[PDB]
């Protein structure tokens, strides 16, 4: 029932390297999620 | 350009769909039964 | 809750579900108001 969010912002295809993603938010939702979509700014 | 994401099972008012965005002001999170549009975006 | 929840004609304020599609995953909720497929023929909006 959690929604963990891990984030990492790195100054810069995918680069060849290593970067650990620090946890950001533990979001207490407790619902079913099976599909998603992103949003853009036009 | 990428401002946020939409999560859910049916993405309508029947179920509760997760909504995460980040506008020019601050990050807001809502957990509601949004009736999402077919082609949602920001302008 | 007999003192607080008891109506002589039947306390209908609380509702309970019987015919679910399948066993739900723990810690999830369904708000569907559609007629359950209680057989072989599709319901197609027909109840009874």
């Amino acid at each position: 029932g959690y929604f963990k969010i891990y984030s990492k912002h790195t100054p810069i295809d995918l680069p060849q390297g290593f970067s650990a993603l620090e946890p950001l938010v533990d979001l207490p939702i407790g619902i079913n999620i099976t599909r998603f979509q992103t949003l853009l700014a036009l | 350009i990428i401002r946020g994401w939409i999560f859910g099972t049916t993405l309508d008012s029947k179920t509760q769909s997760l909504l995460i965005v980040n506008n020019a002001t601050n990050v807001v999170i809502k957990v509601c039964e949004f009736q999402f549009c077919n082609d949602p975006f920001l302008d | 809750s007999n003192k607080l929840d008891s109506k002589v004609s039947g306390n209908y304020n609380y509702l309970y579900r019987l015919f679910r599609k399948s066993n739900l995953k723990p810690f999830e909720r369904d708000i569907s108001t559609e007629i359950y497929q209680a057989g072989n023929k599709p319901c197609n909006g027909v109840a009874g």
